[PDB]
């Protein structure tokens, strides 16, 4: 029995794209210093310890 | 210097915890050799000087 028609489904077309970038970053070596942050609104007063990793 | 102050201390911002930051800690206690001071000694004197600690 020859099949003139078959369930070929929908004609769905799928596209793929890729994006490449190269960046150069300069980061300073900050000291580890304790800074006082005042309370404001919902934020309570807290001590802050900075770190040099960007 | 190693473990910081308590959060309620006023000097809390002075010394951040080294155990948390990974910073260094200047050592200030050094070895000292001793010998007798014979200038004020009356009678017999010991004039041996310093031992060769090197």
């Amino acid at each position: 029995a020859t099949a003139i028609l078959r369930p070929i489904g929908l004609h769905v077309e799928k596209f793929q794209q890729t994006y490449r970038k190269k960046w150069r970053f300069l980061t300073s070596a900050n000291a580890n210093v304790i800074l006082a942050e005042a309370a404001s609104g919902e934020r309570p007063a807290r001590w802050a310890l900075t770190t040099g990793m960007a | 210097a190693m473990y910081g102050y308590d959060n309620d201390n006023k000097d809390f911002a002075k010394k951040p915890p080294a155990d948390a930051t990974g910073a260094e800690i200047y050592l200030q206690d050094y070895l000292t050799i001793y010998t007798n001071d014979a200038r004020a000694t009356t009678g017999t004197k010991i004039l041996a000087g310093f031992p060769p600690y090197k």
